[PDB]
């Protein structure tokens, strides 16, 4: 839809977290709608990012695409800004059919977001266990 | 969506104090200006102070001005109201609102408010 | 952990189906764990796969890969099979450092969950509306 | 304005029928609002877009233009999905310059929509005679 | 049909005004009709033209297409007459092909005179606000 | 004269059917003008045009050209519209010299229709027989 | 030629029903809107219904509305006009109008029209 | 933040006067924020745009841009509706790196908003006089 400030509850390992993104304007060239967080030095801030192909009259295949990357900041000695350490990606990617229904989509989402919070996928991104 | 969850209250006794908060979640907090409109058990509308986006200009009624503070804190997203000397007449639930782009506000979004005796 | 039977339950649109997966054994090439769902003719059946880099000393990236693809059947006339008419897929791929931490890793898995769940992707999916 | 849905009445030729249209948000390359029908498969379903544009270097004056197109599906024998026999189109395309006023402008859309009721355009359009 | 006047009423931005529209005879060089306003001088007449193209032996559809111009009038300084001084004009193009049925034909007529009238297009024409 | 709506009585193998055509406008280029009937979808109409050569000072031979063509249609299995089976063709071509009376282009006309109704070409056209 | 020729009429006693109609030849008869006009022995012409292109938009008068019907058939070019309850004072002749290209009408052609009583 | 009215008082050289902007919504082309009075002619409004730009692969710097249009009318000999004669306009830009602080940010806002008070530049902006 139009973006609006999305916030994120329950979020965490613990499950007592927020995660409060305002709206950062959509990319003309390829259409891509941002989303940030308000936090501080915007070199370090938790983005998310959406893609949808636009609907056309001729188009065979509608793909969706998320990410996410979060930085950590680290204060290093001798420098007066924080620097990034390392980022942690995800890549979110699907790819529907133009015959495709509201009912088959809808089921791939809700099936990936309850895969999430399943042991068999919080115990193979948390814990890095190959399943086996 | 713009929700303000107000706190505090309860019965206090003349010449107490209070404070007030106000949660205010959905919305940069530090970019608006804020207010405390009061509804007496007669059902009127009474205006009681705005404080600014920095919370440099502050506005107070006249029945307000002797006897309370306004503060906000804007990294935890709060917005009190110290009471003081609580004078009979200010019985009422303290609604938390948002002001609007401009000069004086006109009081947009609105929240459940605490009864105070 | 180890592969057991995965009931992931109020999936779908209206958030009241199931999805029984059974474990269908690890790919001994590259590692990738198989799920599939109790459906009988095999080519038409709800698949979903695992992936995880294997824990060594001198790895600088873990990786996590997720792939969901769901066909649906049509009885064409003239033929006594069901065929596929077009698939419905999903790919989530993460990707983390080897200093990353647990609640780091933790932060990104159950935001992309909640996300998920958020009026931002359950209307760029379901709907196919870009964000503007 | 927003882009809300848009249940048109009294629509067809009898005056009966209804069309529910659903937002399908506006694209950054061309800042075109898009609508489509409420419930159907993508590239099967009645489409209405509408683009205002501003004056620039090129052209002094405004320019709005509504664009809508509505296929027939056609189930042939042999075949799960409806393929698309023909298209029907009407595109309109408003002109006016930077002092036109409010009243003006509202002149016009009135007149266009009592016009196309009327036994002059009844009898062109939906008949393909002429005017004699 | 044959070329009557066309009265049209319920115009304008509150809908009190009416408009009576007088044949001006077929032009036979390109097969247009014309309507015209009852003005003695010609340039401040408001007109409306409509033609139906037959399909030749390049465009293969058939071709309604609607014309509205309204020209408003003012004098200036030094002068008597009243001069032309904006043009606010409207474009309708239909387009159908040779195995349309006519239902086909009357439902892209009473959907074009219901958008016209609806929320979301009497703010894109008369106050020139995007859909946003 | 002009072009005005033709209702043909009477007409067909029994004497009681009719046949209304409407008027479809000048071909600009060759001047011939249409009547076609009211019938949906527009490939398969009864369809009946006249072309006259146009009174110039230096012409030497006047020549008046009617065709007739009436199409049937057939409901092919596998296919959501008729189709043309056949066609049903006439060509009837006066030729007249510029010292020509109206006496003398009235009598061939009238001839032409009285042996048309003669019991030698209800024979020779309905039941193909060769007079010998 | 624009032709209007009726049918039905007779006579009915009071609190019966009829059912007239129209040939309506010579133009498309499912581009205009129609109208039944009816004019009393006492030769004053008074309007009875009228009923748009389609059907959809129906404008009786004060003495028909509670106990007449109009409708017509645009396949076979028809023009009825189902009527019920004869008040004793609806016995005109009942003409058939083509109405004018506009917002509401003023009858460009007619017909011969049925006596009824 | 979120398009409404934003009322602006005190304004003028005395400090009487005020100035409301209606919001005109936001170009998905570049991302250019609107708000303009409620005039009816378009073109003698007092608008106000905005927009800040990410930091692509070529600029590197956030960069906030506030534009403001003031034009001003009046009617000639011979003439009836009034004109635009004059254009007084305003270009503001700020630019910002990667690392700084909000407070940086907030700095040079109030900085500016003082600076435009002081009277070194109401003599300079109202009286047009050099700074000497």
């Amino acid at each position: 839809a139009k973006l609006e400030t999305v916030t994120l509850g329950n979020i965490g390992k613990d499950g007592k977290q927020t995660l409060v993104l305002n709206p950062r304007g959509v990319n003309p060239t390829n259409g891509v709608a941002s989303l940030s967080q308000a936090g501080a030095v915007p070199a370090l801030e938790k983005r998310v990012t959406v893609s949808v192909s636009q609907p056309s009259r001729n188009r065979k295949n509608y793909k969706v695409q998320v990410k996410i990357q979060n930085p950590t900041a680290c204060t290093a000695n001798g420098s007066c800004d924080p620097s990034v350490t390392r980022q942690a990606y995800a890549d979110v990617t699907f790819s529907f059919t133009q015959y495709s229904t509201d009912e088959e989509r809808a089921f791939v989402r809700t099936e990936l977001a309850a895969l999430l919070a399943s042991p068999l996928l919080i115990d193979a991104i948390d814990q890095l266990n190959p399943a086996y | 969506e713009v929700q303000l969850v107000e706190s505090g209250g309860g019965l206090v006794k003349s010449g107490g104090s209070l404070k007030l908060s106000c949660a205010a979640s959905g919305f940069t907090f530090s970019s608006y200006a804020m207010s405390w409109v009061r509804q007496t058990p007669e059902k009127r509308l009474e205006w009681v102070a705005t404080i600014s986006d920095g919370g440099r200009y502050i506005y107070y009624s006249d029945n307000v001005e002797g006897r309370f503070t306004i503060s906000r804190d804007n990294a935890k997203n709060n917005l009190y109201l110290q009471m003081s000397h609580l004078k009979s007449e200010d019985t009422a639930i303290y609604h938390c609102a948002r002001d609007s782009s401009g000069y004086f506000p006109y009081f947009s979004y609105w929240g459940q408010g605490t009864l105070v005796t």
